[PDB]
RNA sequence: AAGUCUGGGCUAAGUGGUAAAGGAUGUGGCGCCGCGAAGACAGCCAGCUGGUCGAGUGGCGCCGCGCCGAAAAUGAUCGGGGCUUAAGCCCAGCGCCGAAGCUGCGGGUCUGGG
RNA sequence: CGAUGUCGGCUCGUCGCAUCCUGGGGCUGAAGAAGGUCCCAAGGGUUGGGCUGUUCGCCCAUUAAAGCGGCACGCGAGCUG
RNA sequence: CGCUGAAAGCAUCUAAGCGGGAAGCCCGCCCCAAGAUGAGGCCUCCCACGGCAGCCGGUAAGGACCCGGGAAGACCA
């Protein structure tokens, strides 16, 4: 298992064998390891990666301490990759060669308070034939005296989006190491400027 | 396999055995194979 | 009318050591341990092993014959050893060895390669006969059944993998 | 005269090798110890039982076909959320729960009953972290 | 299945 | 709250802890015949008879306890945990616990006798 | 009966399994292919139309299949009427 | 569906034991999650305050308040 932190930058299609291929450009490199999690110390195996340089004017003392013990520039984001232990002291996009399939995790766009139709793809109500102020309402939510309650988990309106999402087995279309880009085929959770994690795929 | 509440010997070569808390009837003739239930 | 109390001839020269709940049978072809009911008492006489039961109720009688045969089979295993033969019948159907492994060509879109486990040796005389041989009688029997399972005897045609000494009973086609 | 009520005394620590003991018939004694009903100054409205350390809980023993037939159950509140877990598997995954569930069901329900359950330290494997308390070996 | 009303429709 | 009480026995289904015709080499205990050291039943060598094996073997019925027959709708469960020479079932005992019943002590009121 | 709103549709499900499909089996009067019949299995799935207020049913075109039931004949302080 | 195998000299998938075997069951995938009061773990920072497991008062590291905003959002976060 291997991975890297990065930000989503935007989308385009490129041309490859007389085919248009939709891609999302991701700026992944470079990520310095700032701690390693070891079975004798932490009980499991992982690498705390750092990402994007930070103004030391903004980094406080307990945070400064952590970085220095690793001999690392103050960074804006700290995040682990599990069961990944790079030989180096620095992880770059080059751990990914084109053709590899990857798993991309990001923070989905937040729809805020979302109705039952947007959230759960409900049918809502009729727009004529007598429909009374129920055009986007969720219908029945239960039975009667038996069971006399509503199920835990009942799909209802409420906040939607702004949550961890992983899309899986995306193709690595190209990688441009001189600019720390990764080119992934298809769509990736979240907005431009959104932090994303890129891990080798778990599919086979 | 036949599944019945009455499993009986059908031919002279049928055999009532009991396996795993269940009465079967096995035999050389496949049609005669029975399981109680 | 009895198996457990009928004594077990031991050939010159295999040894039978007796431990609580097990007996170890070492012989010319190898060794193999036999787990025995701690209720049964196995006895080491001259050129012979005997099994005695501690009562005449159902459970003890049932273990008795079992225990005797378990050891008798173990004895023959390390001296003569065991084997089972497989006849391969059907036109395109054939078998061959590839190293220790056995390769069945029995009418699929592919060949099947059966690897032999420990204690098991494969032989192919004709392309239509296979010998599974080893000192563990239950293990040989197992693997033999395994090989046969790859392509059981058809019910309509004299075609497939057969046990040696397995009768070809068929039913009419249309 | 009014009945004697004890002031707070130093609670005893206790060690038990669960190895080879029958699940239920051990649980019972642990519970009694937990309630302090072996003590002549027993009082039902305070915790004055022993602390009970149990080792080799993975080697608790059980009769009949309960290893594959005894079902532990958990309802989640969600539709279809009844989980069934056999004895065999509980031992294979969380063996200490086996003995823990047993004792728990034999302690009183209520706040005190929950506190007594807390004084039950159960481990799979011969060792335990409580040599600090130096608990007295009990044969049961 | 069509069975008959036991309760009238609610009036003002 | 009071027995992990005593003695004999059955049950291996968690039966106990939800049901019927009916089916069954489940288990234990009675009973009756058939056959056989003139060699029976099983196996192996022949034609219901033969040969070496050297013992028992086959059928009928009754009694106890269990097995199947046994599918329904929110989450399961004998009240729960948990129980297997029992914490189940049958028979026989000793002891305890247990109510506002009975006793002891004190009080009230009515009724009756003083 | 000092009120437990009543069929059908819509919306939203959820459970059962006596299983319509898909998966796994045994027997077959199972050559193959395709069926029958019984067993195991409730994870998922189980279409769009014409007629009728209809539930149901019949019919059209498909489909792996176009399952049967419980939930106050689920669901009118959710809509319809 | 078998292997080995008695009780029952045979036979028997079973009584000892061992294999094979479902879209189903447990793990595995994705998401939530230590109020998991059983409140876990690692890294790092502060520190040894003045007054009579308590109180009051100033601080440390840190936090909040306020403000400019935000593919975050009903307010809050
Ligand atoms: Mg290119
Ligand atoms: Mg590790
Ligand atoms: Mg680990
Ligand atoms: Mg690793
Ligand atoms: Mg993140
Ligand atoms: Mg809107
Ligand atoms: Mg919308
Ligand atoms: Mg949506
Ligand atoms: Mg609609
Ligand atoms: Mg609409
Ligand atoms: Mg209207
Ligand atoms: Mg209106
Ligand atoms: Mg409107
Ligand atoms: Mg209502
Ligand atoms: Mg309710
Ligand atoms: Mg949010
Ligand atoms: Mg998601
Ligand atoms: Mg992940
Ligand atoms: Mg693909
Ligand atoms: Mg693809
Ligand atoms: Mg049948
Ligand atoms: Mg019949
Ligand atoms: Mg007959
Ligand atoms: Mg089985
Ligand atoms: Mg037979
Ligand atoms: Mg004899
Ligand atoms: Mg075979
Ligand atoms: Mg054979
Ligand atoms: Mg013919
Ligand atoms: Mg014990
Ligand atoms: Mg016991
Ligand atoms: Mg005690
Ligand atoms: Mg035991
Ligand atoms: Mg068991
Ligand atoms: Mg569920
Ligand atoms: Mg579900
Ligand atoms: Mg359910
Ligand atoms: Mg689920
Ligand atoms: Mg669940
Ligand atoms: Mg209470
Ligand atoms: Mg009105
Ligand atoms: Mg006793
Ligand atoms: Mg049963
Ligand atoms: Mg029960
Ligand atoms: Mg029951
Ligand atoms: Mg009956
Ligand atoms: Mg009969
Ligand atoms: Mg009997
Ligand atoms: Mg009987
Ligand atoms: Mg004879
Ligand atoms: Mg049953
Ligand atoms: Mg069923
Ligand atoms: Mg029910
Ligand atoms: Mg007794
Ligand atoms: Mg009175
Ligand atoms: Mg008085
Ligand atoms: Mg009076
Ligand atoms: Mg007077
Ligand atoms: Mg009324
Ligand atoms: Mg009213
Ligand atoms: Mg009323
Ligand atoms: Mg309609
Ligand atoms: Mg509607
Ligand atoms: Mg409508
Ligand atoms: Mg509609
Ligand atoms: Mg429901
Ligand atoms: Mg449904
Ligand atoms: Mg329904
Ligand atoms: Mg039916
Ligand atoms: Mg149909
Ligand atoms: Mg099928
Ligand atoms: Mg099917
Ligand atoms: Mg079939
Ligand atoms: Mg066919
Ligand atoms: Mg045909
Ligand atoms: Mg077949
Ligand atoms: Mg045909
Ligand atoms: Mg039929
Ligand atoms: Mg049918
Ligand atoms: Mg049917
Ligand atoms: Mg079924
Ligand atoms: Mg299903
Ligand atoms: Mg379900
Ligand atoms: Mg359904
Ligand atoms: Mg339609
Ligand atoms: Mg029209
Ligand atoms: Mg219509
Ligand atoms: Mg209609
Ligand atoms: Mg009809
Ligand atoms: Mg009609
Ligand atoms: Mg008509
Ligand atoms: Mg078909
Ligand atoms: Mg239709
Ligand atoms: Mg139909
Ligand atoms: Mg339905
Ligand atoms: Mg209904
Ligand atoms: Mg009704
Ligand atoms: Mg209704
Ligand atoms: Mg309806
Ligand atoms: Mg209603
Ligand atoms: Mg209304
Ligand atoms: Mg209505
Ligand atoms: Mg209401
Ligand atoms: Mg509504
Ligand atoms: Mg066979
Ligand atoms: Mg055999
Ligand atoms: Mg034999
Ligand atoms: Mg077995
Ligand atoms: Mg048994
Ligand atoms: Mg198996
Ligand atoms: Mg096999
Ligand atoms: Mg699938
Ligand atoms: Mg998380
Ligand atoms: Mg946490
Ligand atoms: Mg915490
Ligand atoms: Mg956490
Ligand atoms: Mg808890
Ligand atoms: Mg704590
Ligand atoms: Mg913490
Ligand atoms: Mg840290
Ligand atoms: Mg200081
Ligand atoms: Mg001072
Ligand atoms: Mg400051
Ligand atoms: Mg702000
Ligand atoms: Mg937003
Ligand atoms: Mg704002
Ligand atoms: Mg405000
Ligand atoms: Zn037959």
């Amino acid at each position: 298992m291997k991975g890297i932190l990065g930000v989503k930058v935007g989308m385009t299609r490129i041309f490859r064998d007389d085919r248009a291929v939709p891609v999302t450009v991701i700026l992944a490199g470079p990520c310095p390891v700032v701690q390693r999690r070891t079975p004798e110390k932490d009980g499991y195996t992982a690498v705390q990666l750092g990402f994007l340089p930070q103004n030391p004017k903004r980094v406080n003392r307990p945070l400064k301490g952590h970085f220095a013990k690793a001999g690392v520039e103050p960074v804006r984001i700290l995040r682990e990759i599990r069961d990944f232990n790079p030989e180096g002291d620095t992880v770059t996009v080059e751990i990914f060669k084109p053709g590899e399939r990857v798993d991309v995790t990001g923070t989905s766009k937040g729809r805020g308070f979302a109705g039952v139709m947007k959230r759960w793809n409900f049918a809502g109500g009729p727009d004529s034939h007598g429909a009374h102020k129920i055009h986007r309402h969720p219908g029945s939510i239960g039975n009667r005296k038996t069971p006399g309650r509503v199920y835990k988990g009942k799909k209802m309106a409420g906040h939607y989006g702004a949550e961890r999402v992983t899309v899986m087995n995306l193709e690595v279309v190209d990688v441009i190491p001189e600019e720390n880009l990764l080119l992934v085929k298809g769509a990736v959770p979240g907005p431009n400027g959104g932090l994303v994690i890129v891990r080798e795929t778990k599919k086979a | 396999m036949k599944v019945r509440a009455s499993v009986k010997r059908i031919c002279d070569k049928c055999k009532v055995i009991r396996r795993h808390g269940r009465v079967y009837v096995i035999c050389e003739n496949p049609k005669h194979k029975q399981r109680q239930g | 009318s009895r198996i457990g109390r009928l004594p077990i001839p031991v050939p010159k020269g295999v040894s039978v050591e007796v431990a609580p709940g097990r007996v170890k049978v070492k012989g010319p072809k190898g060794e193999l341990e036999v787990p025995v009911s701690p209720e049964m008492r196995v006895v080491v006489e001259e050129g012979v092993v005997r099994v005695e039961r501690p009562s005449d109720e159902r459970r003890h009688k049932s273990l008795h014959g079992l225990t005797r045969t378990l050891i008798a089979n173990a004895v023959k295993g390390v001296s003569e050893g065991y084997s089972k033969e497989l006849l391969i019948k059907g036109i395109g159907y054939r078998a061959r060895l590839v190293g220790r492994a056995l390769e069945l060509t029995v009418g699929f879109s592919h060949p099947v390669v059966v690897e032999p486990p420990e204690g098991i040796t494969f032989e192919v005389p004709e392309p239509t006969r296979v010998r599974v041989s080893g000192i563990d009688k239950q293990k040989v029997g197992q693997v033999a059944a395994n090989i046969r399972a790859i392509r059981k005897p058809s019910a309509y045609h004299e075609k497939g993998i057969y046990y040696a000494g397995e009768p070809v009973r068929l039913k009419p086609g249309k | 005269m009014k009945t004697y009520v004890p002031k707070q005394v130093e609670p005893r620590w206790v060690l038990i090798d669960a190895e080879g003991k029958t699940l239920g018939r051990l649980a019972t004694k642990i519970a009694t110890l937990l309630r302090g009903k072996h003590r002549p100054d027993w009082t039902p409205n305070v915790a004055m039982g022993d602390f009970v350390v149990v080792v080799n809980a993975d080697k608790i023993r059980v009769t009949g076909k309960k290893l594959e037939q005894k079902i532990y159950t958990r309802y989640s509140g969600y539709p279809g959320g009844l989980k069934k877990i056999p004895l065999e598997k509980m031992l294979a995954t969380h063996p200490e729960r086996v003995l823990e569930h047993a004792v728990k069901g034999m302690l009183p329900k209520g706040p005190l009953g929950r506190r007594l359950f807390k004084r039950l330290k159960v481990y799979a494997g011969p060792d335990h972290p409580h040599q600090a308390q130096r608990p007295e070996k009990l044969e049961v | 299945v069509d069975k008959p009303d036991y309760r009238p429709r609610p009036r003002p």
